RNA sequence: GUCUACGGCCAUACCACCCUGAACGCGCCCGAUCUCGUCUGAUCUCGGAAGCUAAGCAGGGUCGGGCCUGGUUAGUACUUGGAUGGGAGACCGCCUGGGAAUACCGGGUGCUGUAGGCUU
RNA sequence: CCGUGGAGCAGAAGGGCAAAAGCUCGCUUGAUCUUGAUUUUCAGUACGAAUACAGACCGUGAAAGCGGGGCCUCACGAUC
RNA sequence: UAGUAGCUGGUUCCCUCCAAAGUUUCCCUCAGGAUAGCUGGCGCUCUCGCCCGCAGUUUUAUCCGGUAAAGCGAAUGAUUAGAGGUCUUGGGGCCGAAACGAUCUCAACCUAUUCUCAAACUUUAAAUGGGUAAGAAGCCCGGCUCGCUGGUGUGGAGCCGGGCGUGGAAUGCGAGUGCCUAGUGGGCCACUUUUGGUAAGCAGAACUGGCGCUGCGGGAUGAACCGAACGCCGGGUUAAGGCGCCCGAUGCCGACGCUCAUCAGACCCCAGAAAAGGUGUUGGUUGAUAUAGACAGCAGGAUGGUGGCCAUGGAAGUCGGAAUCCGCUAAGGAGUGUGUAACAACUCACCUGCCGAAUCAACUAGCCCUGAAAAUGGAUGGCGCUGGAGCGUCGGGCCCAUACCCGGCCGUCGCUGGCAGUCGGCAGAGCGAGAAAGAGAGUGG
RNA sequence: CACGGCGCGUCGCGGCGCGCGCGAGCGAGCGCACGGGGUCGGCGGCGAUGUCGGCUACCCACCCGACCCGUCUUGAAACACGGACCAAGGAGU
RNA sequence: CCGGGUGUUACAGCCCCGCCCCGGCAGCAGCAGCUCGCCGAAUCCCGGGGCCGAGGGAGCGAGACCUGUGUCGCCGCGCU
C-alpha cells in the first residue's frame, strides 16, 4: 500500500467460485482502509490469502463499497490495534487517536507510525479500529483533552506569509 | 571441460522408478506402431539395446519406418541456431504412443459428426474452441446470514 | 448481491521506452502492437489476453475503457489502416470500404462494435491503427512501480478513463 | 456365488497369525516296469486313484505392519516477473502470478479379458 | 529356517539385472563374408564407438526365438 | 635485394542506405589461420487490395525432468541423548568347590523413542522451463497391384476414382528461396543463479540487458547506473530527477510527527563503519503495588534458644561445607553489606510514626550520543541550513530531454501508386465512387 | 417524428407491415455557411548627404555549452605513444 | 470567580431507542461559492492567451439547337 492522501474505509466481501465440491462457499467480509477501491481489493485479496486458502484467481469480489462515517460531526476517541514489521522482528501495539472519522484516525495512525518508527504502509497491518469511551482511554496524550472547561492560549504565533511583504519596515509581532 | 561420453549425466534420467524394477510388462511389446504415428521417447535403462541418446529423452517424433524390433522416427533437434529433423532408430521398449494426437483426432470425429448433423436442420453450431470468456453477471444470494469478519491474527513467536 | 459481468474490453497504453527490454516482453508488445511509448490499443479479454497482459504488466497501464473514452479516442485520434497506409478517418466511405463486408459502414458502427465487442471485433480493431497519445498532462505518479503501490503500471480498473482524459 | 487353463494392469494384490471351505476342479497322496534323472524316484520324468482338507489354494478376521487414496501441515517452505523498498551487512518486507513435502488424523484392502466347468 | 539383492556380474564410478545379466553343466565359434542407412563429438567433416536393417553361411534350442564379441557408458590412429 | 616478417607505424573527397564480432570445431594452435556463426550486395518465385503460411507470445490438450524445498519414526552414509528387555557375550566386583544358581553393576546387543545433517544421499517434490498437436498434405467411401506378411482378397503399403469448406484456439505479421561476400574470432559491466578464494576494481561459468559501436535529460564529476535512444526547426506535455542561492522550478500563510550533535544529518550504483552501551528523548509489550493508605524523604525498632552443626590457630552471621527452625511478636534473615584475628560497632532485609495519589521494574523499537586513530588545507557539489534548506509518512502547484503529441522542411523506403487523354467547330473536357463487372451499339411491337 | 401523394392496396398479419402502375428512377432557382490547409474588395509612418537594407563574412562584448587530435585498446583528456610551424611529394598498382 | 466532592435533569446540554404517513417540511453529493465521492449517449454554452497557415486549373452549367463563368465537391441549413 501507498498511504496516499487521506484514506477511505471500504467494506469488501468476497467468495470462492462455486465448485463441484461445494455449491455456495461462505462469503467473507473485511474492512479495508485504502486510497481507492482498486488497492482496497488488492489488500482484501492479500489478507484473505493469508487467512484462508483463497486466491484472486480462485475467488471473486462479491461486493466492494465505501462505508461513510456514521457521525462525522462528533469528535471521537479511536483505539487501534495494529501489527507492524520493524527492522528486526515484528510487534503488536495499541494506539489511541482523537478525530471525527475512522478513516481520518487510520490516516493519522499511518502518519504517526511513519514518523515514530519509520514503518511503512507495506509493513503496517491494521487489525482493529474501535470507538473508545473517554473513561476507557488510557494514553495521556488523548486523555488530557477530556475535560469540560478546556482552556489554553496560543503563546508564540510564528509569522506566516513571510514572503508576501518580503521587505517590511516592522519587526513582526508574535504576541496576539 | 566435460566428457563426451554417450551416457554422461543420465544416472537419474535412465534409472528405473522406485519399486518398479524387474521384468518389463509385456503390454509395451504388444502395441502396434504404423507409419506416421506421433510417438514419445522415454529411455528405459532396463534394456540397453537400441537405447536412444539422452538428448531425445522426452521428445516427440513421427514414425517413418517399422522394423522387427525397433522403429525409425523423425524428431526435431535444436542445434545452435537451427533445428534439424533427424531420424533415429529406437527399440520398442523406449517408446510410447503420444496421447496429444488422439484428443485432436477424437475432436475431429466429433465436430465432423455434429457438422453432418444439423446440416439438414439449418441451425448454427460453434466448432472452434473459444478461449475462456470472462464470467457473466449473476446474483450471489445470502441466506440471511451476514458474512463474518476476517481480521489478521496477532504476531506471536513459535520457535 | 449482484456481481456485474467481468468487462470484455480493455484499453492498453505502453508506458516504457525501447531501451533494455526482455525478449519475451518485446515479443508480447509487438503482438499487442505497442512498438512506441504512449501508444494505445483496444484488447478483448479472455484467458489468453489476461496472461499476455500479465507477462507485460510492468510495461503497460491498462484498464476498462468508458463509452465516452471510446468515443473521444475514435473521433480525435482514430486513423484507419487502409492499403497498409495510415489514413485519417475524415469520411464515412473510408470505413465503409474497409469494413463493408462486416456491416460496419460509419463511425457509429465502428464505435458500437468496438465498445460492445461484436462478432468482428478482431477485424474492426485490426483496421484501427494504434493510437498515438500525447504525454499525460499533469504528469504520472511513478512510471516504474505498479498502480496498487502508488505507481502507474499494471491494471487500474476504471482509472484508465482519468488517464485517457489527459493523455488525449 | 465360485473354480480351472492362459493372461492384462503389477501389494487396494504383499507379510504375520487365526477361522471357515457344499460340488467340480486344483492339490496333497500311492508306486518306479517302461520314458527320463539323480548320492538319494527328495526334485524332474513316468504309471495310477487307497486316503485327506492337515498343508498349498480360496473366502473372511486383526482399534495388525505395509500399500493405495484423502484432510491437516499450508497459502507455510520455495519460486516467475517489479521497485531510486528497508538494512552497514547478513538478509527481510511488499506488488504481480504459481505453489510443495514429513510428523498427526480419516477411508479402502484387488479390478478385469478369453475359453471351459460346479452351484442339477 | 529367514533372507528385494543388503552378493556377483574383470577393472573406476554410475545405471541395470533373481525360474537372470548372477552360479554350475551341455554344445559350439554371429569375435565369420558383404552392400547400404542412422546415432554419438560435429562444421553436422573424419577416426573411434554404437544402433536398426538387408543378403549368404552357421551355432544353439523341442521351439518361439537369440547370436554378426564382452549387460550399457572407455580401452584407440590419416596421407606416403 | 624492393631479402622475409603471424610483429609496430601510416594508409588522401562529400552525401545517402544497411550494419557486426570477440563465440563453435581443427591446427607445434594460444599476438595467427581455416570452418561454422553474425553482415552486406545482387536477385529471383509467388502473394493479397476466399485463403496461404509464419511467430524469442499466450490458450487448450498431452508427455519430459530430479533443481529449490523437504526427509531421516524411509534405503545409503554421518550423528546426540536418555528409556525397557535379556543372557547374546565381554568388564569390575559378591556369595558361591562350581552351577545362565544368585547380587549389583559398567558395557557392548535388541526394541520402541529422541537432537542435528548430505554437491558427488533419497521415498516425495515445486516455480521457471523443454518437446508434440490444434485439419484440405484432413476425414469418409468404392476398386486395383504386391515377388512382403499371411488360417482367411489376412495384415501392411502403394496406387486410382469419388464425396465432403462452418479453412475448425487467441493475437500479430507478406512469405519462400539462391548465389557472391567483407569485418570478426583479445572483450568488459550489471540484477538474479553460481565455482575457487579470508577477500579483491581477483579468477571462472549460466540467463537477460547493456558498454564496446551511442549521442541526449538526471546521478555535482563519471565507458556500464535511472529515464530515454538521435534528420533541421516552432508550439505543447512529460519520464527519471528536482524546486533557499549558485541554478530553470514551492516567494504553498502545505499537513502530521521525530531529532540538538564541544564528530549532527542530508537520496539506487556510491564512495565509508560493527559487536556492545546511554536514568538523552520518544513510542510500545509484559508483570507488579496503592486509601486494609504505598513510591520517595525525614525518624524508631531490626530480638532468645544460639557464639546453630562440620571445621580453622583464630570464624560470635558476615573467610569456608550442607539447612535455616521455632516462642516473643506491629518485625527482624541460623542473615544484605562496611568493619576488626575474633568480637564490638555501624548498616540492610522486614515492620512502625509524619507526609496523602499514583508509583515501580524487565524488555523492545525510532532519532541522537559513546564505541570512532593518519599523515599537503578539504569537501551532503559549494555557500549554508536547526518553526529545516535534517529524518519518516503524505498533498496540491511548478521546471525541462534530441522522449511523446500537432505543424513545416530535407532525404530514404513502400504503394513493384498515377500521367501517352495535349482524345478540341473533324471537339464536347468524367472515370473518388461502399458494393466483381458498358455515360455500350444498333432491329421490331 | 430523417412522418407526409394517389392508387391497384392481402406483397398481409389485422390497419400497420409491405409488394405492382402512375411519359415510366430527369423541378428548378437564388442565399448563408463550425463544410476537401488564409485572406482582407483593411490601414499607418519614414525617406538625399544622412539615412534605409545587407543571413553570412571583419573586429569586439555578453549568457550557455565546451579537455587535443591521430592510434592500439574492455577502457584515452590521460602521469600511454607520434605531432614546433609552412610548402611540395607520399601509399590496394 | 475558582478548586474539590455528591449526583442523572433542575436555572445547561449529550447518546441510544418503538411510533406518530421512513412523523412533516425545504433541500439534496447543496453559491451555508470546501463536511466527505465516482462520473457524463446520465453534457452542453461562453470567453481568454500562445504558435502556425503548408498546399494552389476542385470545377459549375450550356447542349451538337451552345461555347458563358471562376463562390466548387461532400455535409448542415434559409427563401421563393
Ligand atoms: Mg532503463
Ligand atoms: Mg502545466
Ligand atoms: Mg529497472
Ligand atoms: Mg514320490
Ligand atoms: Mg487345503
Ligand atoms: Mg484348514
Ligand atoms: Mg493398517
Ligand atoms: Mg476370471
Ligand atoms: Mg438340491
Ligand atoms: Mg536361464
Ligand atoms: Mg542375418
Ligand atoms: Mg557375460
Ligand atoms: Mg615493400
Ligand atoms: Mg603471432
Ligand atoms: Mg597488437
Ligand atoms: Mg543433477
Ligand atoms: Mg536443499
Ligand atoms: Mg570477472
Ligand atoms: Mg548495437
Ligand atoms: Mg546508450
Ligand atoms: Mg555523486
Ligand atoms: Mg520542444
Ligand atoms: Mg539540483
Ligand atoms: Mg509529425
Ligand atoms: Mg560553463
Ligand atoms: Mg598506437
Ligand atoms: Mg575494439
Ligand atoms: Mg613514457
Ligand atoms: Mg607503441
Ligand atoms: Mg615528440
Ligand atoms: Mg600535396
Amino acid at each position: 500500500m501507498k498511504a496516499s492522501g487521506t484514506l477511505r474505509e471500504y467494506k469488501v466481501v468476497g467468495r470462492c467460485l462455486p465448485t463441484p465440491k461445494c455449491r455456495t462457499p461462505p462469503l467473507y467480509r473485511m474492512r479495508i482502509f485504502a486510497p481507492n477501491h482498486v488497492v482496497a481489493k488488492s489488500r482484501f485479496w492479500y489478507f484473505v490469502s493469508q487467512l484462508k486458502k483463497m486466491k484472486k484467481s480462485s475467488g471473486e469480489i462479491v461486493y466492494c463499497g465505501q462505508v461513510f462515517e456514521k457521525s462525522p460531526l462528533r469528535v471521537k476517541n479511536f483505539g487501534i490495534w495494529l501489527r507492524y514489521d520493524s527492522r528486526s522482528g515484528t510487534h503488536n501495539m495499541y494506539r489511541e487517536y482523537r478525530d471525527l472519522t475512522t478513516a481520518g484516525a487510520v490516516t493519522q495512525c499511518y502518519r504517526d507510525m511513519g514518523a515514530r518508527h519509520r514503518a511503512r504502509a507495506h509493513s503496517i497491518q491494521i487489525m482493529k479500529v474501535e470507538e473508545i469511551a473517554a473513561s476507557k482511554c488510557r494514553r495521556p496524550a488523548v486523555k488530557q483533552f477530556h475535560d469540560s472547561k478546556i482552556k489554553f492560549p496560543l503563546p508564540h504565533r510564528v509569522l506566516r506569509r513571510q514572503h508576501k511583504p518580503r521587505f517590511t519596515t516592522k519587526r513582526p509581532n508574535t504576541f496576539f | 571441460t566435460n566428457t563426451k561420453g554417450k551416457r554422461r549425466g543420465t544416472r537419474y534420467m535412465f534409472s528405473r522408478p522406485f519399486r518398479k524394477h524387474g521384468v518389463v510388462p509385456l503390454a509395451t511389446y504388444m502395441r502396434i506402431y504404423k507409419k506416421g504415428d506421433i510417438v514419445d521417447i522415454k529411455g528405459m535403462g532396463t534394456v540397453q539395446k537400441g537405447m536412444p541418446h539422452k538428448c531425445y529423452h522426452g521428445k516427440t517424433g513421427r514414425v517413418y519406418n517399422v522394423t522387427q524390433h525397433a522403429v525409425g522416427i523423425v524428431v526435431n533437434k535444436q542445434v545452435k541456431g537451427k533445428i534439424l529433423a533427424k531420424r533415429i532408430n529406437v527399440r520398442i521398449e523406449h517408446i510410447k504412443h503420444s496421447k496429444s494426437r488422439d484428443s485432436f483426432l477424437k475432436r475431429v470425429k466429433e465436430n465432423d459428426q455434429k457438422k453432418k448433423e444439423a446440416k439438414e436442420k439449418g441451425t448454427w453450431v460453434q466448432l472452434k474452441r473459444q478461449p475462456a470468456p470472462p464470467r457473466e453477471a449473476h446474483f450471489v444470494r445470502t441466506n440471511g446470514k451476514e458474512p463474518e469478519l476476517l481480521e489478521p491474527i496477532p504476531y506471536e513467536f513459535m520457535a | 448481491f449482484y456481481v456485474p459481468a467481468e468487462p470484455k474490453l480493455a484499453f492498453v497504453i505502453r508506458i516504457r521506452g525501447i531501451n533494455g527490454v526482455s525478449p519475451k516482453v518485446r515479443k508480447v508488445l509487438q503482438l499487442l502492437r505497442l512498438r512506441q511509448i504512449f501508444n494505445g490499443t483496444f484488447v478483448k479479454l479472455n484467458k489468453a489476453s489476461i496472461n499476455m497482459l500479465r507477462i507485460v504488466e510492468p510495461y503497460i497501464a491498462w484498464g476498462y475503457p468508458n463509452l465516452k473514452s471510446v468515443n473521444e479516442l475514435i473521433y480525435k485520434r482514430g486513423y484507419g489502416k487502409i492499403n497498409k497506409k495510415r489514413i485519417a478517418l475524415t469520411d464515412n466511405t473510408l470505413i465503409a470500404r474497409s469494413l463493408g463486408k462486416y456491416n460496419i459502414i460509419c463511425m457509429e458502427d465502428l464505435i458500437h462494435e468496438i465498445y460492445t465487442v461484436g462478432k468482428h471485433f478482431k477485424e474492426a480493431n485490426n483496421f484501427l491503427w494504434p493510437f498515438k497519445l500525447s504525454s499525460p498532462r499533469g504528469g504520472m505518479k511513478k512510471k516504474t512501480t505498479h498502480f496498487v503501490e502508488g505507481g502507474d503500471a499494471g491494471n487500474r480498473e476504471d482509472q484508465i478513463n482519468r488517464l485517457i482524459r489527459r493523455m488525449n
